[PDB]
């Protein structure tokens, strides 16, 4: 049953649900019968080459556009404020929405 | 067969054997069964299955 | 066959049994929960499947050695084969003393 | 199921399969409680971000979780 | 047909699979061998005594 | 098992330095995992054991 | 060792192992599932710590 | 299981999933290790007034 | 699994026709 779970949630279909059938982030998932009982191929994710940035998460310091606590947001400088993921280290546009 | 006292029942298939001395006859398998045998008058060899 | 089954229901991004959705495309959506559509570029996504490529090589050569993936498979057929042979030595152990 | 004297140990030899079914049976135990309480270490133990450069106190102001870290501990 | 209804303890038993007994090859022959004429030990002569 | 590490801890209102802003090439561990669903189907005749 | 890494794992909102979210955001975000960011003001997250 | 998956979705991450692990929201979650298994402190949202 | 099957690949993620089955008899 938590082969089918599997089957139906990680192979399947996608995932919304986050540490499941593994660690980190699942990128794919695949399957193959084995002698007995199946077994898949958790196709996680791993990087190599680290870096540093500076980062503020909570928006407590130097609002430029007016008034603003925005939040939910990474940070990296030289730009004005930029957002990055928890994965590759990279400058957006601005902040989300 | 009533092979000299032993009771069983099975196939024989004459196979030339070796080293069986010259005391030692049967021969037992790990589990208490009868494997192989040797018969006393014509040194002959069997194995039973 | 239904493995395969399985499998080629994302192998044909025209028309897929995974959500629906082609598979090309779905490669560059498990990771939009954490990395960035902009930062795959569409570059990564070659990079990604030559890994991937890299990856199912290597899942066929890495395999031959003592993998984890044969380490259970080899204890649980022994774990019959261990458990059936207690069950057949069972049978000669003379309980009672005849 | 024997005490020490010698002559249990020549009637349990006679019920040997008995005596390697139950210590196999118990190392199925214990290897399912082996490979379950290190699958809850691989979980919480895949945990990263323990950077030494470590201190004692709080920084965040989510109080006493440097005090209850480890004072439930000693009470359970 | 006979047997089947001989294991469920029921008449017209219900569908499924069904193992039976077994029956093993019936052997054939009385075949036994001993060792060959030896003389009388007479176990009288040394009780008697 | 495992025991993690890094540096640059607990830092000021410009919160820490991030050990994990990676610009990789992302490797793909492959990490395969096996899971039972079936044993060796097994039957026992009462009478022949 | 490990509930304290686990644990700790979050108390760092600097660097944090939880989602990578940090903590005093975090309170705020399985609440906006339920309750409104506008409406926790900043204010009750002093309330709630 | 079920502690692994609490530990892996209530604990480390966080939910999308509603109704896991306890009842009516969960805002966060805590562990300390306890003998003879862990324990945990879900923090549950209650309204009052 | 529409039959209008054919054995080679046409998604650029290489091998899914090669290893969909190849770790089968490796097993």
């Amino acid at each position: 049953a938590q082969a089918i779970e599997k089957v139906n949630e990680c192979v399947k279909s996608q995932t919304t649900r986050i540490n499941f059938c593994g660690n980190g982030n699942h990128i794919l998932s695949l399957v193959q019968n084995a002698p007995y009982g199946l077994y898949f191929i958790h196709f996680s994710y791993v990087p190599i080459s680290f870096t540093t940035a500076n980062v503020s998460p909570g928006l407590c310091i130097s609002g430029d556009r007016g008034l603003a606590p925005k939040a939910g947001y990474f940070v990296q400088d030289d730009g004005e404020w930029k957002f990055t993921g928890s994965s590759y280290y990279y400058p957006e546009p601005i902040t989300d929405k | 067969y009533d092979l000299y006292g032993i009771t069983g029942q099975g196939v024989f298939k004459e196979v030339k054997a070796d080293y069986y001395n010259s005391w030692q006859t049967l021969l037992y398998d790990v589990n208490g069964n009868l494997n192989g045998f040797r018969d006393l008058t014509t040194n002959k060899t069997y194995t039973i299955r | 066959g239904y493995t395969t089954g399985a499998t080629a229901a994302a192998m044909f991004p025209p028309w897929s049994a995974a959500a629906g959705v082609p598979f090309s495309l779905s490669v560059q959506y498990r990771i939009n929960g954490l990395g960035v559509t902009m930062n795959v570029l569409s570059e990564n996504q070659k990079m990604i499947a030559s890994a991937f490529n890299n990856a199912l090589g290597a899942i066929q050569d890495g395999f031959d050695a003592t993998n984890s993936a044969l380490g259970k498979i080899q204890s649980v057929v022994n774990a019959n084969a261990e458990a059936l042979n207690n069950l057949l030595n069972q049978l000669s152990n003379r309980f009672g003393a005849i | 199921v024997c005490g020490d004297n010698t002559a249990c140990r020549q009637q349990l030899v006679e019920y040997g399969s008995f005596c390697v079914n139950v210590n196999a049976i118990l190392n199925e135990v214990n290897n399912l409680l082996d490979n379950m309480q290190l699958q809850v270490a691989s979980a919480l133990m895949q945990g990263v971000t323990i950077s030494s450069r470590s201190t004692c106190a709080e920084d965040g102001n989510g109080p006493s979780a440097i005090r209850g870290r480890s004072a439930i501990e000693d009470l359970l | 047909t006979s047997e089947i209804k001989c294991k469920t303890q029921s008449m017209l038993p219900s569908t499924g699979v069904y193992e039976l007994s077994g029956y093993t090859v019936q052997p054939v022959g009385v075949v036994y061998r001993r060792v060959a004429n030896l003389p009388a030990c007479n176990i009288e002569e040394w009780l008697t005594a | 098992p495992y025991t993690p590490m890094l540096v640059n801890d607990s830092v000021q209102s410009v919160d820490g330095l991030y050990e994990m802003q990676i610009p990789t090439n992302f490797t793909i561990g492959h990490h395969e995992e096996f899971i039972q669903t079936r044993s060796p189907k097994v039957t026992i005749d009462c009478a022949a054991f």
